[PDB]
RNA sequence: CACCUCGAUGUCGGAUCAUCGCGUCCUGUGGCUGAAGGAGGUCGCAAGGGUUGGAUUGUUCGUCCAUUAAAGUGGUACGUGAU
RNA sequence: CCGCUGGGGGCGAGUACGAAAGGACCAGACCCCUAUAAACCUCUGGUACACUUGUUGUCAUUUACACGGCAUAGCAAGAAAGCUAAGUUUUAAAAGGCUAGAUUGCCUACAUUCAAUAACACCGAAUGACCCCGACUUACAAAAAGUUUAGGACUAAAUUUAUGA
C-alpha cells in the first residue's frame, strides 16, 4: 500500500562536497534538546490541553443515585498507564505525550519494540499511544497517569475499537429496508434494491453502501459522565456505553466538546495528579478498598 | 454475466492468482527412513510409514503395571 | 449458525444433534472396548470432551451413575469394564484421562487425522504422569496448604492401612449374614 | 406500546366499551405510552349517549407492555385500556371505573387522582 | 527550519545541469510561469533533443512578492474534483494564498508544461521559496534575471 | 559504570500484612480462595493471567461488595418464588413516601445487585397488576412473608390466566 | 422532423436505495410594509437536512380523514425488472 | 478524502406591546420528548436443538424400578452465556473517522505449533507455560469465575520431572 517510492538517482555532479558539508554544519548549529520538564503542580491555562489516558473496559454494572434512579455504568481499569516517550516543539514538529499501558515479557515482544522501551528505561508495555499536549503539560518520562488524574462528575470522550461482527449485509450495517416477505418477491428479501441510475450516471458512485465486514472500528462516543473514581484500585466508572469489548484498551481524554475553555468548573489537576507522600504506599500485596467522590446532580425527579 | 470478449494469456495468468499454492518454510524429517511430515504429527508405521524401522523412537522401556482383566 | 467453537460449547461433526450423541456414545464404547481409535481432529476433541465426562461417571460407582451410563454406554461388556477396570486405574486422576496425538490426513477426504488414546495403560506411547505427587513438609507449597484450607491428597494404595485395622477383626466381618 | 389502529378499552362511563387510536398528539412517532394524549375513535357504544362512530380525545392509564420507572422497578397490567378526555384537558366521565383503573400519576392529572378507584 | 533546510537538500533529479535563480519581486505570475517553464523543458540551450529530458534545476525566491493584477485574487478560481458524487471544490486565489502562498506559480507553470509523463520529473526542478532564502547557499547557482518589465 | 536500583525498584516494598497468602477482602464464596486481587497487580507483580479472565473476575468482586454493604444495611428474610409477599417500598416520585404492597411473588428473578422479584396482586376490582422489583434498590425499607402456597415450578407465569378471585391480597379502597 | 438503433433492446406504476440543481414548504435569515409585536403579503441571501399517515381509484393524476415546522417542485432513457 | 452538526413544546413571559381581546421576537442557556447517526447488553424483554422439570404413544427392559431409541428438540413449561431491539447511553465552532505520509526512535525479527473457516489470538500463548482442555466448588451465577499442571502446545542434567500457575 505505498507509492513506487525512489528512483534515487546516485550521481551528483561533485555537488556531494556542498551538501555533506551544508548537512555537517546544519546538524551540529541545530540546538541542544530542552531539559527534562519535572513537573510539580501547575496553574490552569484556559486555552491548554491535558494528556489522555489508556483504560481498560471491564464490563458493565448497577449502581443507584442517593436521589434514588439506577445508572448504567461501565468500569475502565488503568492499567499501571505511565509516560514512555516525549516530544516537543524544538526538537519535533510537535508538542505530545507518549503513553504505555499493560505489560509484556521480553519473548513476547518483537526486539525492535523491546530496544525501546529498554532505552527509555520503562517496563514493556503492550499499548503505546500518544495525545497533542500544551507546553505547560509536558509530564516527565515515568509518570504514572491512573484514575487520579479525572475527577467525578467530569465528561470524557471515550474512544474504543467496535466488536468485530464479520461479514453483515446492507440490513444491519446500514439499516436498509428489504422487500416484503410474501407478496410475489422472487429471492429479493435481502437484497440491496437499486444501486446506480442508469445511463446519465452510468456507474455506482464512490461512497455506495454495499455489504461489507464491519467490526474493529474506531467509534468515538462523546461527552460522557464520570460517576465514580477509584484511586487505589484504578477503577474509573463512566455512565453509558463504551465501544468494544471487555478486555480490550479504549482511550480517554477530557471532553473538547464541552470546551468552554473554563472546562465547565471541573476539578482537573492540570499536569496530572502530582502525588503528595508517594512513600507508605504499598505494592501489590495484602492492601484494602479505600474511598470515592461522586456527583450528585439537581432534581432527577423534579415533577411528574 | 457472461464474458464479452475473449480472456487473453496475460489476463488469465493474472486472474489465477489464487490458484497457487504457498511453499512451507518448515520439514520434519526422520534421519532413518528419511521420511518427511509436519512437526506435530506423527508419521511413524502407527501411521502410514512403510518405511519405518522403529528407529524414530529410541528408547520405550514400560514393563511393570497391575490391573483386573474384565473376562 | 449458534457460534459452538470460539464460545465454548459442543462441536457439530456435521450432524443433527441426535446423531451427533448416538455417534459419540458409539465412539466412547469403541474407545473404551479398544483402548486407542484413530478418527478425525474434530470427532476426537468431542471424543476426549466425553470420554473425561464418562469416565467421572464410571468412577463415582453409584447405581444412579451406573444406570445413566447404561443408556450412555452400549456394550455391556464395556460397562462392567468402565465400572470397574477404567474406575480403578484413574481413581485418582483430576481429569485428562485421554491423550491426542496428530497422524496426517486420510485418503478418501484429505480430512486431518488424530489418534486418541487413553493414558496409564501398558500399550500407551508416551509415559504418563503421576496424578498425586507426593508432597515435601519441609516445603513452601506443605506450608501455604497448611496456612490454606487444603487437604493432603498424597498418592494412595487401593486400600491404605486406615482400613486395615477394620478389616482384621473378626467380629466385623457379620458371617457375610 | 400502543401502535396506530390498535383497539382499547376505555374504562369510564362516558359511552365507550372500545377505541382504536388513529393519530398520536406529539412527535412520538412510534408507539403510544402510559400517561399520553391520543386520539382515539369509539367502535361500539355502550348503548348510552356516547353512540358509537365518534372522534374523541384519550389518555391511556395502562397498558399490557411493562412501564419502566427510573428506580429501575416497572409495573406490568393485564390489560390495555384508556380513559377519554374532553378539549379542556378533563374527563367528560363521572368517575373512571374501578373495573380496570389503578394507575401511577400525579403531574397535573390531580382531577384524575379522584376518578380513580385507587393509585399506585 | 531545522529539518526544512535539510530535507530540500535531498535531491532526487539528475544533476548534470546548471541551477537557476531567479528573484520573484514585482514580477507577474503568468510571465514569471512562462519563463520558468522556458527554462524548465530545456529550451535554452542549442543541444536541445525533445527525447531527452534536460533543463534546469530552477529556485525562486520571495514567492510572496508575487501579484495577480486586476482583481484576480476574488475571482480566479482553482476548481478540482474528488471522484465522489458532489465533488467540485473551487478555492478562491485569496484563500490559496492564505492556505499555501506558493501553489499560485506552482500551479502556473503546471499548466504550461508539456502533459506527459516527464512534467513529475520537471516538477521536481521547481523550487519556490516564500521568503528570501534558500537552503542552496553554497551552492553554484546561476542567476536568471527576466528580459526589462517596461515594454509598456 | 554507575550500578544503582531504580525508582521503578523501590516498589520493592515491606507488605502491610506480614503474613498473607491468599489477599483478603475477597467478596467470593466460601471455598478454593483467589490467590490474587483482580485491580491492584497491574502485571507488575502476579502469578499472571488473561485480562478477561481478570476483569470478569474484578466485576464479580465489586458487585458482591456493594451486595454485602446493602446486605449489611438491611437484612432480608430468605424467601422463595411461591409464596405472598408484602413489601415497604417508599415511592421516589412521591415524597420518599412509603406505601405497603402485597401480592404472590411469581419469581426470584435473578441473582447478584441486580436480584429481583415480581410480586404478583388481582385487585379485584381492576385485575391483575404484576410488578417487577429491584431486590437491592436503595428504595426498598424491608419485606416479610405471610401467605404460603407450594408450586412444583420456579417461575408461576402460569397464574397470569388463573381464577382471579383466589389472587385477592390488597384491595386498598 | 424522421437523424439513431427493427441480426427483436422495460416505458404510462410503486417497493427498496440513490445523486444533483433551486424557481425554498420548513428550519437559518435581511428589506419594504396599509408594520399594534402576533398573524400575513411580497422581495433579497442561503440547498446543511427534514418533508410523516393511510382510507379509495391499475392510476404518476386527484381529493378528504389529522396529525407536523412542513406534508416542495424538477433533471435523473418524466432515476431505478442481468435487484 | 468522507461524514458533518434535525427539530418541536416549555422556562424566559400573563410579559415589551396592547382601550382591549390577543400574545412575541433571543434559542442565548436549562427541562422534556422525538428523529438520524454511532455503539453496548447494565436494566427490561425475545431466542437459545448435547440445560432442567412434567408427560403421551410405541420398541427395547428374565422388575412394565431407574436408564435408552423414534414420533418437528414428540409435546409443554422454565432457563445461563452469546446475539438482538421494542431496551440503554452519546450525538456544539473543529468535533469525529479513512488512506498516504517529512520526520524521530529502535532492531538478539528466515517464521513453525496450540483444531480443517483466529472472527477466540496478534492490545493471546508454547513448559520460569493457566494459552487451551479436563477435574473440583459455587442457588448469595438457573454457571463464569476461583483452585489445580491431570491431558495438549516436547525438554532437558553436575543442587530439584522444573514459577510463590
Ligand atoms: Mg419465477
Ligand atoms: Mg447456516
Ligand atoms: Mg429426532
Ligand atoms: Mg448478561
Ligand atoms: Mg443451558
Ligand atoms: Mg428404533
Ligand atoms: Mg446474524
Ligand atoms: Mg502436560
Ligand atoms: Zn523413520
Amino acid at each position: 500500500g505505498y507509492q513506487p517510492p525512489k528512483p534515487r538517482f546516485p550521481l551528483p555532479d561533485s555537488i556531494a562536497s556542498i551538501v555533506e558539508e551544508k548537512t555537517r554544519e546544519h546538524r551540529r548549529s541545530a540546538p541542544a534538546p530542552p531539559p527534562a520538564p519535572k513537573l510539580e503542580p501547575r496553574p490552569m491555562t484556559p486555552t491548554s490541553l491535558r494528556t489522555g489516558c489508556i483504560a481498560t473496559k471491564a464490563g458493565m454494572t448497577q449502581e443507584w443515585d442517593e436521589h434514588g434512579v439506577r445508572v448504567p455504568l461501565t468500569v475502565l481499569w488503568v492499567d499501571e498507564c505511565q509516560v514512555v516517550g516525549l516530544k516537543t516543539r524544538p526538537v519535533h514538529g510537535y508538542n505530545a505525550l507518549m503513553l504505555g499501558s499493560g505489560y509484556k515479557r521480553q519473548k513476547c515482544m518483537s526486539p525492535s519494540e523491546a530496544g525501546f522501551f529498554l532505552k527509555a528505561g520503562v517496563p514493556f508495555k503492550k499499548l503505546v499511544a500518544e495525545w497533542q499536549v500544551s507546553e505547560d503539560a509536558l509530564v516527565p518520562v515515568g509518570t504514572a497517569i491512573g484514575a487520579a488524574h479525572y475527577v467525578a462528575g467530569q465528561r470524557v470522550d471515550v474512544t474504543g475499537w467496535t466488536k468485530w461482527k464479520g461479514f453483515q449485509g446492507v440490513m444491519r450495517r446500514w439499516g436498509f429496508k428489504g422487500l416484503p416477505a410474501s407478496h410475489g418477491v422472487s429471492l429479493s428479501h435481502r437484497a440491496p434494491g437499486s444501486i446506480g441510475n442508469r445511463q446519465d450516471p452510468g456507474k455506482i458512485w464512490k461512497g455506495k453502501k454495499l455489504p461489507g465486514c464491519m467490526g474493529d472500528e474506531r467509534r468515538t462516543v462523546h461527552n460522557c459522565l464520570v460517576y465514580k473514581v477509584d484511586a487505589a484500585r484504578n477503577l474509573v466508572y463512566l455512565r453509558g456505553q463504551v465501544p468494544g469489548p471487555v478486555g480490550r484498551s479504549v482511550f480517554l481524554r477530557d471532553s473538547r466538546l464541552a470546551s468552554p475553555a473554563l472546562r465547565a468548573s471541573w476539578g482537573l489537576p492540570f499536569p496530572t495528579h502530582v502525588p503528595s507522600a508517594e512513600e507508605l504506599k504499598a505494592a501489590p500485596a495484602p492492601g484494602d478498598v479505600s474511598v470515592v467522590p461522586a456527583p450528585d446532580g439537581p432534581g432527577v425527579t423534579a415533577w411528574r | 454475466a457472461t464474458p464479452k470478449k475473449k480472456l487473453s494469456l496475460h489476463r488469465r495468468g493474472n486472474r489465477r492468482v489464487w490458484y497457487w499454492l504457498k511453499r512451507k518454510t518448515e520439514v520434519a524429517k526422520c534421519s532413518y527412513c528419511g521420511a518427511l511430515s509436519g512437526r506435530n504429527q506423527m508419521f511413524s508405521g502407527a501411521a502410514g510409514n512403510s518405511a519405518c524401522t522403529g528407529q524414530c523412537v529410541e528408547q520405550a522401556p514400560t514393563p511393570p503395571a497391575s490391573s483386573y482383566p474384565a473376562e | 449458525a449458534r457460534v459452538r467453537v470460539r464460545l465454548g460449547d459442543w462441536n457439530r461433526l456435521n450432524r443433527k444433534w441426535q446423531h451427533r450423541v448416538s455417534m459419540m456414545k458409539t465412539m466412547v464404547t469403541q474407545l473404551l472396548e479398544k483402548e486407542r481409535i484413530r478418527t478425525t481432529l474434530a470427532k476426537a476433541k468431542t471424543l476426549q470432551r466425553y470420554a473425561d465426562k464418562v469416565i467421572t461417571l464410571g468412577k463415582q460407582g453409584t447405581r444412579e451413575a451406573w444406570s445413566e451410563a447404561r443408556g450412555i454406554v452400549r456394550t455391556d461388556r464395556e460397562l462392567h469394564k468402565l465400572f470397574t477396570q477404567v474406575a480403578l486405574r484413574y481413581r485418582e486422576r483430576p481429569g485428562g484421562f485421554t491423550r491426542l496425538v496428530r497422524a496426517g490426513w486420510r485418503e478418501r477426504d484429505a480430512a486431518p487425522v488424530a489418534f486418541v488414546e487413553l493414558v496409564d495403560r501398558p500399550g500407551e506411547l508416551r509415559p504418563a504422569n503421576p496424578a498425586l505427587q507426593r508432597p515435601n513438609p519441609l516445603s513452601v507449597q506443605a506450608w501455604i496448604r497448611q496456612q490454606l484450607g487444603q487437604p493432603a491428597r498424597e498418592p494412595s494404595p487401593l486400600l491404605p492401612p486406615s482400613v486395615q485395622q477394620y478389616l482384621r477383626e473378626e467380629n466385623r466381618i457379620q458371617q457375610g449374614r | 406500546m400502543i401502535p396506530k389502529y390498535s383497539f382499547l378499552k376505555i374504562v369510564d362511563n362516558s359511552g365507550a366499551k372500545l377505541a382504536q387510536v388513529i393519530g398520536f398528539y406529539g412527535h412520538q412517532g412510534g408507539y403510544a405510552s402510559v400517561g399520553d394524549v391520543v386520539k382515539v375513535v369509539v367502535k361500539e357504544a355502550r348503548g348510552e349517549k356516547t353512540t358509537a362512530g365518534v372522534m374523541r380525545k384519550a389518555v391511556v392509564v395502562e397498558q399490557k407492555y411493562p412501564f419502566h420507572r427510573q428506580n429501575g422497578s416497572h409495573v406490568q397490567y393485564l390489560r390495555n385500556a384508556a380513559v377519554l378526555l374532553s378539549e379542556k384537558g378533563q374527563p367528560i366521565g363521572n368517575k373512571v371505573r374501578s373495573m380496570l383503573g389503578v394507575e401511577f400519576n400525579k403531574p397535573r392529572w390531580a382531577k384524575l387522582k379522584s376518578l380513580s378507584k385507587r393509585l399506585f | 527550519e531545522a529539518i526544512k533546510h535539510l530535507k530540500d537538500l535531498q535531491h532526487i533529479k539528475l544533476e548534470g545541469l546548471r541551477f537557476r535563480i531567479i528573484d520573484a519581486k514585482g514580477q507577474v505570475v503568468g510571465r514569471l510561469a512562462e519563463q520558468i517553464s522556458v527554462i524548465l523543458q530545456g529550451k535554452d540551450k542549442p543541444t536541445y533533443n525533445p527525447t531527452k529530458e534536460q533543463g534546469d534545476v530552477v529556485i525562486v525566491v520571495n514567492a510572496s512578492h508575487v501579484e495577480l493584477t486586476h482583481d484576480k485574487w476574488n475571482t480566479k478560481l482553482y476548481r478540482w474534483h474528488t471522484g465522489y458524487p458532489g465533488g467540485l471544490r473551487s478555492r478562491p486565489a485569496g484563500d490559496q494564498w492564505e492556505k499555501d502562498p506558493r501553489m499560485l506559480l506552482r500551479n502556473a507553470v503546471s499548466g504550461m508544461l508539456p502533459k506527459n509523463k516527464s512534467r513529475e520529473a520537471r516538477m521536481e526542478k521547481l523550487k519556490i521559496f516564500p521568503e528570501a532564502d534558500h537552503p542552496f547557499q553554497g551552492f553554484p547557482l546561476v542567476p536568471y534575471v527576466p528580459p526589462p518589465r517596461r515594454l509598456q | 559504570r554507575l550500578s544503582l536500583p531504580q525508582r521503578v525498584l523501590r516498589d520493592l516494598r515491606p507488605p502491610v500484612q506480614p503474613y498473607t497468602l491468599a489477599p483478603k477482602l475477597a467478596q467470593r464464596p466460601t471455598t478454593t480462595p483467589a490467590q490474587y486481587t483482580p485491580w491492584t497487580p497491574t502485571r507488575a507483580l502476579q502469578r499472571r493471567a488473561h485480562v478477561s479472565r481478570r476483569m470478569g473476575f474484578l466485576m464479580h468482586v465489586l458487585e458482591r461488595e456493594q451486595m454485602e454493604r446493602v446486605r449489611a444495611a438491611r437484612p432480608l428474610p430468605e424467601f422463595r418464588a411461591g409464596d405472598v409477599l408484602e413489601v415497604r417500598m417508599m415511592v421516589p416520585e412521591a415524597e420518599r413516601k412509603v406505601v405497603v404492597y402485597r401480592g404472590v411473588c411469581i419469581a426470584v428473578y435473578k441473582k447478584g445487585i441486580r436480584s429481583s422479584f415480581k410480586i404478583y396482586n388481582v385487585f379485584p376490582d381492576s385485575g391483575g397488576v404484576v410488578q417487577h422489583i429491584p431486590l437491592y434498590m436503595p428504595d426498598l425499607v424491608g419485606v416479610k412473608v405471610v401467605g404460603r402456597i407450594p408450586a412444583s415450578q420456579e417461575r408461576l407465569y402460569y397464574l397470569l390466566e388463573r381464577e382471579t378471585g383466589t389472587s385477592d391480597y390488597t384491595f386498598q379502597t
